[PDB]
């Protein structure tokens, strides 16, 4: 039968120096045949532990592996900044497929920081093209979780969002929200607003402009 | 430690007193050796190689005819000729055809014809003469160090039969291997066909009716006896035809059934060789026989597993601090079973140890370490019916 | 000890492609070789494997049928001759290898750097760059294909406070992203701000002033 590996938690938020505990659950006994990888974006996945508890060549001692039936644990004692990555478990039991877990993201825990918000109207340059793009920027917030909704003439809305990777030095995130409309639909409305909801904000923050500036 | 997991495994124990111990190594067979107060060692024949092989003859088993060329002459105008008749890569034949006005002759009669075609070999087999003494063997000696399944490679030949091999931390082991394989290379030819190979009678080999190149011919194209795979047909005096006779590959395999087959795993001679060796262990010593007994507690890293030969494998980790130190091991109150991984030692607390032991028939107690938390594990080796 | 992959690129749906993986620093024949892929925003998917000797092959159902794993031990190369490509096979493909003594099994591995395979019908198209006029400003880099695009500010002079957002695929099948920067309000009258956008696949180089 098919072996599924289940990783928990999806995201693990900790501070450097803390102890990280990552779990991987096999759908059936896979004995001791479990491997752990560290995956940094823009890097090849790196083997850390194999056979549940064996450290690979050159892998530092802060990385520990343990088993208890179908439940496996990856422990990192003194978290260092370069240990902030995505961790995957992999089964090497019997015969292929040697499937992977869905991954656990180990993220830096930082003080809550509210997003500083900015709204940009479509450029004069762009409207000439028959399309309008209205952009909302949510800058340097923490935690990652944020909600942004668009209101045109106060009617909730045609938008796509993108988030940066956790900042290397201040440990924050930034988000772009882009509202797309035809110049025709854009010209038949006046007020354009971006309403942001975040942990670090007592009440929603709104930024808006009037198309008649 | 290599033998652990190999089904074709032998447990050879040295006769109480006598330093020597006789073993038999073969491909896909492992050997475990034990002697009182001597380390347990694992032997495996990793490769057999025929060196300095003199090609006797090379045969064509599949051919192709290309570059067909014909020349004819009108009646009474003599015999035709092609330059190809002097090219030794070409097979030629002279015949007679009906000539006349309708085929470009002033006269009506039998005009001479000549057909030439280029004989090209598509598949061959070479017969090699191998000197028995030129047969190199590669033996791997792995000590029972408790470390994961470290091995000293050693090369022997029926001439250089006796070699002393040094094992880092265990001393030296004298090996005296016999030129007594199940292989009489004398009047035998090592017939090699692609990835298959066999050992066959010399006269049979030379008597094969196939095109050949002599041992002497330096990657020649002048195949002797081309006729054996080529046929010329001219039944109605209208045309001469040249025809290839079709692959003798399967035919050869069939002819070679009642022959000693040799296998070729990863393109090398990995069959029919078996080496009868003698082993002197007087210069061998138990590693860490000077280390003190472990004081701390032990943990069971992997559930105790039974091997195909009734022996058991225990992977354990040291929790105490005495390391490097001797692991206390025993198999109620009185000693019962024997240890395979003799003088088990810890090198680092972090690195677990694999101990192989033979439990006794029925219920037994595997006791690892010393108190407190001295592991008292239970085994059941049931008896077997016919 | 290394694995170098190549052959990744843009392919049209229903289309075909062949990936290579050149092995160095070890006896290539002694290693079971494997192909692992990662689609954008998804996890690692173990897709196929081949014996050290080339004898036998394994394929995950996700690829079984369309993809064929093969290897040349003389040329030290692993191949993922991948035919019948679909948009869902868009991913970074990694080759992995491990010393194997039994079929496809391994303990310690070796990974290549990856090769991106894009399966899409959209044509190569340059971006349209618009300005997004403490103050914040930026550039909207809209409707380009394929990835990647590079954005710099004042030709690399402005680095501090820059946030170039990951590209997002539109329903159009074209990408769009924004690059922003925060600066003192006082500097808006004293410093010129120009984003330098370069979409090498379409030979598009654009410098836009944000004011
Ligand atoms: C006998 O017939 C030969 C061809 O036979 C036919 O085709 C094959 C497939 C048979 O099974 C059968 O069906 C037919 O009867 C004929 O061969 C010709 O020989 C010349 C050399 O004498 C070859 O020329 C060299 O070609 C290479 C590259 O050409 C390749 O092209 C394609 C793609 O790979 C293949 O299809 C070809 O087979 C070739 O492999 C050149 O690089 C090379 O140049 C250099 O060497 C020459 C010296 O030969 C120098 O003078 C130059 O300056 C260069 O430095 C040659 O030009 C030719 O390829 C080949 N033809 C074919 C189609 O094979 C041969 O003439 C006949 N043999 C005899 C003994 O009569």
């Amino acid at each position: 039968s098919e072996i599924v590996l289940t990783q928990s938690p999806a995201t693990l938020s900790l501070s450097p120096g803390e102890r990280a505990t990552l779990s991987c659950r096999a759908s059936q006994s896979i004995s001791t045949f479990l491997a752990w990888y560290q995956h940094k974006p823009g890097q090849a996945p790196r083997l850390l532990i194999y056979d549940a508890s064996t450290r690979a060549t050159g892998v530092p001692a802060r990385f520990s592996g343990s088993r208890s039936g179908t439940d496996f644990t990856l422990t990192i004692s003194t978290l260092e900044p370069e240990d902030f990555a995505v961790y995957y478990c992999q089964q090497r039991y019997n015969w292929p497929p040697y499937t992977f877990g869905q991954g656990t993201k180990v993220e830096i825990k930082r003080t809550v920081a509210a997003p500083s918000v900015f709204i940009f109207p479509p450029s004069d340059e762009q409207l000439k093209s028959g399309t309008a793009s209205v952009v909302c920027l949510l800058n340097n917030f923490y935690p990652r979780e944020a909600k942004v909704q668009w209101k045109v003439d106060n009617a909730l809305q045609n938008s796509q969002e993108s988030v940066t990777e956790q900042d290397s030095k201040d440990s924050t995130y930034s988000l772009s929200s882009t509202l797309t409309l035809s110049k025709a639909d854009y010209e038949k409305h006046k007020v354009y607003a971006c309403e942001v909801t975040h942990q670090g904000l007592s009440s929603p923050v709104t930024k808006s402009f009037n198309r008649g500036e | 430690m290599r033998c652990i997991g190999i089904s074709n495994r032998d447990f050879v124990e040295g006769v109480s007193g006598g330093s020597w111990v006789d073993i038999v190594l073969e491909h896909g067979s492992c050997v475990t050796t034990m002697a009182k107060n001597k380390p347990t060692l694992d032997f495996e024949l990793i490769k057999t190689e025929a060196k300095q092989p003199a090609t006797l003859r090379k045969y064509c088993i599949e051919a192709k005819l290309t570059n067909t060329t014909t020349e004819s002459r009108c009646p009474t105008q003599g015999e035709p000729s092609l330059n190809e008749e002097q090219d030794k890569r070409f097979i030629c034949k002279h015949s007679m055809v009906d000539r006349g006005w309708g085929n470009g002759c002033g006269l009506f009669g039998k005009g001479g014809i000549v057909t030439c075609a280029k004989f090209t070999c598509k598949k061959n087999m070479e017969g090699k003469i191998v000197q028995p003494e030129n047969l190199e063997y590669t033996i791997v000696i792995t000590p029972h160090s408790g470390e994961e399944h470290h091995g000293k490679e050693i090369k022997i030949t029926p001439q250089s039969s006796t070699t002393e091999a040094e094992l880092t931390g265990y001393g030296t082991v004298t090996m005296e291997c016999s030129p007594r394989t199940g292989l009489d290379f004398n009047e035998m030819v090592l017939l090699q066909m692609e990835d298959k190979a066999w050992l066959v009678h010399r006269q049979w080999f030379l008597d094969l009716p196939l095109p050949w190149l002599p041992g002497a011919d330096t990657q020649g194209s002048n195949w002797i006896q081309k006729e054996t795979l080529v046929t010329f047909k001219n039944p109605h005096a209208k045309k001469q035809d040249v025809v290839v006779l079709g692959s003798q590959e399967g035919a050869m395999h069939t002819a070679l059934t009642g022959a000693t087959e040799i296998q070729m795993s990863s393109g090398n001679l990995l069959f029919t060789g078996h080496l009868k060796c003698r082993l002197r262990m007087d210069k061998l010593q138990l590693k860490g026989m000077s280390y003190s007994m472990c004081t701390g507690k032990f943990k069971i890293v992997k559930e105790i597993a039974e091997t195909q030969h009734g022996t058991i494998v225990i992977r354990v980790q040291y929790e105490g601090d005495g390391s490097p130190c001797k692991i206390p091991f025993e198999i109620k109150r009185h000693v019962l079973g024997r240890l395979i991984t003799v003088n088990p030692i810890v090198t680092e607390k972090d690195s677990p140890v694999n101990i192989e032991a033979e439990p006794p028939f029925g219920d037994s107690y595997i006791i690892v370490g010393v108190e407190p938390g001295q592991l008292k594990l239970n085994w059941l080796r049931p008896l077997e019916s016919r | 000890v290394q694995l170098v992959e190549s052959g990744g690129g843009l392919v049209q749906p229903g289309g075909s492609l062949r990936l290579s993986c050149s092995a160095s620093g070890f006896t290539f024949s002694t290693y079971s070789m494997h192909w692992v892929r990662q689609a954008p925003g998804k996890g690692l998917e173990y897709v196929s494997a081949i014996t050290g000797e080339g004898d036998s092959a394994f394929y995950a159902d996700s690829v079984k049928g369309r993809f064929t794993i093969s290897r040349d031990n003389s040329k030290n190369t692993l191949y993922f001759e991948m035919n019948s490509l679909r948009p869902e096979d868009t991913a970074v493909y990694y080759c992995v290898g491990g010393y194997s003594n039994f079929y496809y099994y391994y303990t310690m591995d070796v990974w290549g750097q990856g090769t991106t395979v894009t399966v899409s019908s959209a044509s190569t198209k340059g971006p349209s760059v618009f300005p997004l006029a403490t103050a914040a400003l930026g550039c909207l880099v809209k409707d380009y294909f394929p990835e990647p695009v590079t954005v710099s500010w004042n030709s690399g002079a402005l680095t501090s406070g820059v946030h170039t957002f990951p590209a997002v695929l539109q329903s159009s099948g074209l990408y769009s992203l924004s690059s922003v920067v925060t600066v003192p309000s006082s500097s808006l009258g004293t410093q010129t701000y120009i984003c330098n956008v370069n979409h090498k696949p379409s030979n598009t180089k654009v410098d836009k002033r944000v004011e």
